[PDB]
Parts: structure tokens; sequence; C-alpha cells
RNA sequence: CCCGGCGAGGGGAGUGAAAAAGAACCUGAAACCGUGUACGUACAAGCAGUGGGAGCACGCUUAGGCGUGUGACUGCGUACC
RNA sequence: GUGAAGAGGGAAACAACCCAGACCGCCAGCUAAGGUCCCAAAGUCAUGGUUAAGUGGGAAACGCGGAAGAU
RNA sequence: CACAGGUGGUCAGGUAGAGAAUACCAAGGCGCUUGAGAGAACUCGGGUGAAGGAACUAGGCAAAAUGGUGCC
RNA sequence: GCCAGGCUGUCUCCACCCGAGACUCAGUGAAAUUGAACUCGCUGUGAAGAUGCAGUGUACCCGCGGCAAGAUCUGCCGUGGGCGCUGGAGAACUGAGGGGGGCUGCUCCUAGUACGAGAGGACCGGAGUGGACGCAUCACUGGUGUUCGGGUUGUCAUGCCAAUGGCACUGCCCGGUAGCUAAAUGCGGAAGAGAUAAGUGCUGAAAGCAUCUAAGCACGAAACUUGCCCCGAGAUGAGUUCUCCCUGACCCUUUAAGGGUCCUGAAGGAACGUUGAAGACGACGACGUUGAUAGGCCGGGUGUGUAAGCGCAGCGAUGCGUUGAGCUAACCGGUACUAAUGAACCGUGAGGCUUAACCU
């Protein structure tokens, strides 16, 4: 009702831009080591896009020693500190699961051109 | 999380290839284990001259789980697959000095000082 | 010590600055004002009746618009009885807010699960019956955040009943 | 289960479903007047109510969706000329249902549903 | 003649000794199914009856405590071949 | 001797345990076995003894103990 | 029994099809004699699914994976 | 005949979805069995496990769905109709009693501490964190989501292209709204209290020693019960508290917990509708014009993904701007536009006798 949507939207930060599914992207994360905390980047293709309101949350993967790791990282939480966009992208698809088989030439995909 | 008699994925130079899983320790009467518990797992492969031979039964530590951890910020960490760190109930330290793909953080226990170490990917 | 009525609205995650969520149910806690005192000499026992929401005045049994009457306050959407912990005691009319819990941290739901139809032997035990709609209980639970200008209540965890039931929240007796 | 689920059973095949409530949205159209079942008359509103409101606007896009979901020219036709400016000031509620006892053959019960203009 | 559906069935009138003889037709019982009448039963444990038995209605000697309809309670009572 | 082919009363129930052989009816009295705190009809009756453990109200051989009995 | 069963021969189109098998249509015949209801547990026939393909069962018995052309 | 490998809920654990039965409404509808039934548990006996014998205890009467310990009956869980709690009615609870479990590993400081020649080495059970059970929840991890969207093979149809709809397991797949979900996350095995075995004890003889006891007279095990939640006044012993409603008349008799007639019809409920995260049917919750109860509408959100048409390019496949566009079921805030009308029925009209204290 309005209580839960007052109590949703005064945690929200309009930092975060628009990004397409399938469109490279770096996220900055806060990370604790020992008694301090610092900086982590973390560069992937985004696959799935889930902005339920607060609790949006978009899956990153990437290909680390011959292994791809998925990571879902939430858009709003505090964890997060920055999204940046260096390679764009063009996928007439909102989900990119099917990726999880191809490589090389295969997972590559075409610039937007836009 | 990992079951009886499930496949992990090797990531050590210890030469093994595949390993089976064969008993699940960590609590009696446990069905799963999760990424920072001492599985039981087996050989399958294994090269032709090192130290490890095959048919030997030893301990191991999941590194990577298929299903993945959840974080306090509701963040979840997911792997394309299982893999696994042989272990010994003597001399913990494992052979493999490198291990394959990153690694998360929740492997700051007592023990597991010595292989945060390793995997510099992370 | 005394519990309060309220109304489950439902729940979300609360975002810590430590970089922490925390899942949170959100209770709308109205007004609870006193209408009756039960005592021992007459009642037999210490208690007072708490009423909360509104009723149309149509739909308002003409014993229960005399009993507000005489409570002299509006006639709420039930009543309910909390045993008094044998301190300072109350009078009628009394508004109660969520105040109360802005300095417990640790606080116990009862409310009613979702009902559900026949429940197989192994549904329910893992005989056959009835499921839901039965009083629960959940308790040791910490207050995440209270606002008494929005009469906002914040619980860890879960609590019993879907959105739009009610439910009461009481100190927690475990410590 | 059975928890905040829209849609009544009407225990058949799904696209027997569809095909029934395409008829029973044609024959209201072409007649502006049926004589059916409470249940079934439920949702042949609540399917036949988007009909109407979406012919209200006139687009050959609209006229296409309208035909998808209809599968008869000459009823496609019937809307955007009739109904659309017979109903354009009102905004919702086209229809109208009056109970007239319950069915002789089955006891099945059943009424009459029927637009709110009807005429004129 | 009327109700009924221009049916089946029923209700009047008439004939008929009689229609409590109507073609399902002399006489018409119990098992079985219904209404009404009078009584008992919803705190009360077992071959369901036998004696005691207040109470509940009718007619009687117009009371005089009589019979019929039921049996709350109570002692006893572990079917037939 | 009983049942077979004999009822009734007592032993809480019970066919072989005790008294006792029913012609029928009666709102009468007296007895056999068994009882006389109640349940349930009768003495909370008298005299002289044992009992402190509910042994009574289940138990042998043996030095009060032995003694452990059935949802 | 208007039963769910058996009953001998012939007539044998179009589309994509090696095919009279396969899926939809031509002419033709039918919606099969109880219908409607929120659609519980449970039974029967099926579909999807995270960690696995045999760790339940004496047992790979159901189900599930592939289902070809020419060459390196 | 055998071996190595890939390959599915056979399973850890099953979760969800689509159809026919299972339940209700209107009608047809037979069987096996049947001496009669007012068809309880325990103890003892019995041609020997007793619904029927002796003793004892519990249970209002009658229905609906299954678990099968013995689907007619006995028995269990849940839920209904009637009835009384004594004028009637609506709510809130005390509570006689009843359901159940009280599990368990690692680490931290305590602490390398007391004690101990040294070696050796805790009580601690205070904090954090696992395993198994139960309860709660879908925001998160995902599964399902055949009612939403898109890709695509064949065929038919809309007079034909384009564009659409049906069938082929949902035709085959890719995603996913809401609900449900565990593999996901929150909590619990309390603390404290009573009685406690062993054991630990102040003074202490009989029997100038001694002793848990003879006199005065104290703690204590994870064993047991409360403490923890849930049902519960059908607890017929039928409870306690609050509030509301009825304040008429007349006749007769077998003259009293009597009967009858006219008027009255209170509060409340049921009756019917919208219906629900309530439900097999009952029942329960919100509303019924003095309204957001259901549908539709507006806007948002989610999902899917660049809809059709238009003009350009490739003589064709196709792409380009229109266009992060079109569509969107179950989600959210409003909207009376539509459907819940005025009403009828039951439920009454001062509440039985006795006793004791009050003003009369």
């Amino acid at each position: 009702s309005n209580i839960i949507k007052q109590l949703e939207q005064e945690q929200m930060k309009q930092d975060v831009p628009s990004f397409r599914p399938g469109d490279t992207v770096e996220v900055k994360v806060w990370v604790v080591e020992g008694s301090k905390k610092r900086l982590q980047a973390f560069e992937g293709v985004v696959i799935a896009i889930r902005n339920r309101g607060l609790h949006s949350a978009f899956t990153v993967r990437k290909i680390s020693n011959g292994e791809g790791v998925e990571r879902v990282f939430q858009t709003h939480s505090p964890v997060v500190d920055s999204i940046s966009v260096k390679r764009r992208g063009a996928v007439r698809k909102a989900k990119l699961y099917y990726l999880r088989e191809r490589t090389g030439k295969a997972a590559r995909i075409k610039e937007r051109l836009n | 999380m990992i079951q009886e008699q499930t496949m992990l994925n090797v990531a050590d130079n210890s030469g093994a290839r595949r390993v089976m899983c064969i008993k699940v320790l960590g609590g009696s009467h446990r069905r799963y284990a999760g990424v920072g518990d001492i599985i039981k797992i087996t050989i399958k492969e294994a090269i032709p001259r090192g130290k490890v031979k095959k048919g030997d039964v030893l301990k191991a530590v999941v590194v990577r789980t298929k299903k993945g951890v959840r974080r306090p910020d509701g963040s979840v960490i997911r792997f394309d697959g299982n893999a696994c760190v042989l272990l010994n109930n003597n001399s913990e330290q494992p052979i493999g000095t490198r291990i394959f793909g990153p690694v998360t953080r929740e492997l700051r226990s007592e023990k597991f000082m010595k292989i945060i170490s390793l995997a510099p990917e992370v | 010590m005394i519990g309060l009525v309220g109304k489950k609205v439902g729940m979300t995650r609360i975002f810590t600055e430590d970089g922490v969520s925390i899942p949170v149910t959100v209770i709308e806690v109205e007004a609870n004002r006193v209408t009756q005192v039960k005592d021992l000499a007459n009642d037999g026992y210490r208690a007072i009746q708490v009423t909360t929401g509104a009723k149309k005045a149509n739909r308002v049994t003409k014993p229960e618009a005399g009993h507000f009457a005489k409570a002299g306050v509006e006639a709420g959407r039930g009543l309910w009885e909390f045993r008094l912990a044998e301190g300072e005691e109350f009078t009628v009319g009394q508004s109660i807010s969520v105040e109360l819990f802005a300095d417990v941290k640790k606080v116990d739901v009862t409310g009613t699960s979702k009902g559900k139809g026949f429940a197989g032997t192994v549904k329910r035990w893992n005989m056959a019956g009835q499921m839901g709609n039965e009083r629960v209980t959940v308790q040791s639970l910490d207050v995440v955040r209270v606002d008494a200008e929005r009469n906002l209540l914040l619980v860890k965890g879960a609590v019993p009943g879907a959105t739009g039931s009610d439910l009461i929240v009481k100190p927690a007796v475990k410590a | 289960m059975r928890h905040r689920k829209s849609g009544r059973q009407l225990n058949r095949n799904s696209s027997h479903r569809q095909a029934m409530f395409r008829n029973m949205a044609g024959s209201l159209v072409r007649h502006e007047i049926i004589k059916t079942t409470l249940p079934k008359a439920k949702e042949l509103r609540r399917v036949v109510e988007p009909l109407i409101t979406l012919a209200k606007t006139d687009s050959v896009a609209n006229r296409r969706l309208a035909f998808a979901r209809t599968r008869d020219n000459e009823i496609v036709a019937k809307l955007f000329n009739e109904l659309g400016p017979r109903f354009a000031s009102r905004a919702g509620g086209y229809t109208r249902i009056l109970k007239c006892g319950f069915r002789a053959g089955d006891n099945a019960p059943m009424a009459y549903i029927e637009l709110v203009d009807r005429s004129e």
C-alpha cells in the first residue's frame, strides 16, 4: 500500500544508469578486509535484470581463469558503489541465459551502433 | 551445496581431473555439505606420475558451489560448476599452490588462513 | 509487559550502513485506546481491554455501540486483552502508541497462519485436518526500526498472517 | 493454493475455453443480449469488456487486435461504428446482469446479460 | 362441468344397492413406506425385558386414588437352534 | 456327590466349590451357607489378645527378612 | 443390454512428405445421452525443475539423452 | 556374455502447473452382509484377547471428508445442525482439564587459569557459529507459473500480399506477473523456580572419641514438574465481566411453571448478492448506495522485447527512423461506470417458586 511504497522509495538513490541486458558493465564494490574497507572492480556482462523496487538486482557474469562466475549485484544496496558502462552491446533478448554454453566467438556480441 | 555421490571440479595442480563423493561429514545425520564444510571424495582419473594415485580416499573441501552462497547484503555468489580441493586429515596444507578460478570471502576460518593467500584473482 | 494489536501490511528488506540486508515485516500500529479495565476485586484479575480501527455505525451492533459509548471512545474493529505485569495501572480512554516498543529490542508476534485446505498425512506430520486459521506465536524477535509519527513497526524475520491480517506484538517474555 | 488466483476453472481444455469465450463475445456483440449461466456470464463480461473498451478507440492496430480475439469480420465491423460512440461517455461497466431464476433442465442458475443501453 | 398440458391423474354431478365396486375393478394382513394423535428422550453406558414406579392426556364411581397411551429412576437380567 | 436331566442363595463374575431338590398365587413369619461401614439387608454391639507394616487385601525352601507379577 | 469386445471384401484426394506411416485440410459423417459448480486431501494420465544420473529397489523394469548425409 | 562413458524426480525431498474422478447442486441408481441392537475404555474371570459376565472411569444427540489400528460397524483428527446453561441477544476473558518437544557439534574470551614438585590441566556451560524437528514468510537464491509476451516447422482459414487465428504433447522452445514453493531466511530447545538421588555441610552426643540426625538444622543431577506456546466453561460443576432490547390490551378454564384472541416484531440472527490471501460441503472474515466488496476504467509497476502501418536501401532474403515501441492475466493508489435495491422471516412484549439483608 502507500506505507510500504513510501518506505521502499525513501531509500532510493537516483544514480544507477539505465543499462540494457547483455551490456558490458563495471561495478565498484566495498569489501571489508581486516578492520578496514576497500574498493573492488568487477567487470562483466549483464544477463538478467529483475527491478523489483528496491529489491532490484542484476546478474553480471565474468570469465576468469577459464571458468564462468556470475554474481547478482543489488541495484540500490549500500554495498554497490557505482555502475559504469564501458563497452555497449545490443541483444534483442531480455535474458541471456543461453550464453552459458557458448564460448569464444559465439559468446561475443555486436556493437549497438544506435 | 554438495550431496552424496556428486562430481567436483579439481582446482589444484595435484593432477586430479574427476573426483567423486562417497561420504558426507560435518554433522550427524547430515544430508548436504556447504562450501565451508569437509567432504569425503575419491579420485577417478590420475596423472601417470605424481603424488596422487587412483583409488585413494581422503578428505576435501569445496571452494566453488554450483548453487552458490548468499551474502548479508542479499548478494549471491554463483559459479558455473562445483569445484573441490583435496584435503588431508594430517598436513592440511594442500599440495596445490595454484587454484583455478576466483574464491569467495568465507574462507576466513581458523584452518583456512593459508588458502586466502593463493587464488590471486579474488 | 503489555502488548499492542497491529495490522500486517507487508515485509521487505532494510539496508544497514555497514552493508547488511535484513528482512523486515511491516506492522501498522494504530493508537490502541483502552475501553475497559479489569481488576482483582471485580473481575478477579488485572487486565485492560484494547480496541483499534474504525467500524461503520451501520455495521456496529447496538450492544457494542453502547459499550464503546460507556468507554467514551469510537467503536473499533475488535477487542483484545493483555495481562498486566503488576506494574502501574491505566485508565479508560488512555491511548497507547508504539513508543512502548521503542526501547524493548525484543518482541514476540502472535497471529493466525494463512488458511489452507485439507492436508494429507505426509503434508501434516511428514492425521489429515484443517490447516491455518490457528493462533501461533513466534518469540525472540528484535525490532529494527520504530516510527511513532507514522505508526510503522519493522520486525525481523517473518510473522504469521498474510497481508491485511491482524496480529499482536508483545514484549519478549524470554530473555 | 487457492490464494489470490483469478479465473474460474470451467473444467475444459484451455483452447476450448478460449474458443467458448470468443463465441460468447461474438454472440453478445451480434445480439446485444445473452441468456447464459452466471458462472460463465461473469467471465464472459470480464473477457468482453476489454474488447469494447479497445473498440472505443479507432485505429488499424486496434481493429487488427480486436479481430485477433474475435475472428469475425462482420462483428469487428459492427465495432468502432455503433458501440464505440454509443458508450463513449461511459467508462467501464458496459454490461448488466439480471437473474431470471434457475434453469429447469438441470437446476443450473441462469441469467440475462445485456449492454447498458441495449437499444436506441 | 372444473382443475390439469387440447395429456396422465384428480375433484364435482349422474347412473349404479353400494363407485369404502371405476376397467390395476369380490373379500384386502404383515413384512415396507407416510401424516396426525398421547408420552419418553439431547449428563446419559451393555440381549433393550421383568416387578416397583412419580409424572404426563382421555373416559369412568362425575373425586373415593379405576382402565387405557408412555415409562424418568430403580433390584435382577451374558438371544434361539 | 454335581452337571448331563435341579432351579435358587453365597464365593465380586463363574458348569463340576458351600447351603439347598422350585405344584401355582399371596406387599406374612422363621432358618441352612454367607454377612451385619457404605455401595447393598443387617451390630460402626460387648469382653480378652496380635497388628504400625494397608501384612490384612498373594506367595515356598531358607538365615521379621526371604518378596520380583501382569497395559 | 444403444456394452468398452470380434465381424468378411472394395472405393484410397491435396499440402510437407521415400512412403497406403506421420500432422492439417477436400466431399462425407460426427461433438459420442447426465450438465453446471470454489476446484480440498487423495487416485489416475501428463509437463517443468537448483545440487545426480542409478546413492531407493534383489534388479537401467517406467522415464530420460542421441536418432542422418560427405570429409579431416 | 562383459566392461567404460553420457543419459531422467528411482531417491536425499519432492515443489509447482494442465486434464478425468474424489465434494455440492437437479434426476436415474444395485450389490455382497443382515437374529435383534439403546453397537464406550481399563481390570478380573470365561470353550482362554469379552461392545453384552463382576468392579472402575469417561462420554450432550445427530451429520460430512480421510487417515485403516480392528469401508457395514468400533476407534482418531478437523468441522458442522439441534439442544441448555432459566427473559432474550452481541462481544471480551479467568480457567478444571487437555496437545506436544525440552536434542546436539565446533570455536572465542575465560585460560595455558585454579590445582599441580614437575608432567599434566577444568569447573566455566557467559558469547558467536553448525547439524536434525517444528512454526512463520516469498524481498532476497532460485523451481513452478499451459491464464502474459517473443522465436520458430508443417497445414487450414480470413476473397489475395502483409498481418492475424485454430491444430500438430502447451505443436517445439526462450523468458516471466501474482499465488505456492525449499534448495532461501527469522525464532525455539530457555533463563529462573519447586521438590530431588548420590554427594557436598554449621553446632552435636547417646557411647568425655567418632557420626548425614537423636536435639537445633543447610545446599545440590542434564533425572521430574512448573516456567515456553496452543485448544479449552458440552467443565451439564454448563463460569466471570461489559453493553443493548422488550415497560400493550382483552377473554375463557379443568384457576396455574394454565390456555386462547387483536396489536406489537425491539437488539440480534438467519434469508439473498459482491465476494476473500476462509472454505471439499458447512463454517469464518469485509461490504451491500450512509460503498472500494467483485468487475471494468485511469496512472504506475512487473514481464516480454524495437508490434502493424509509413518512406529509404538491396531488382530479391532483410535492415534502417518512426520505436526501449506494442501488448501485458492474478500487483499497487484512485474512479459508482456496472453489480451488491425498498424489503419479507425468526427472534418479543418485563422474565418461574423458596429462603436471608435492606427503604418501605
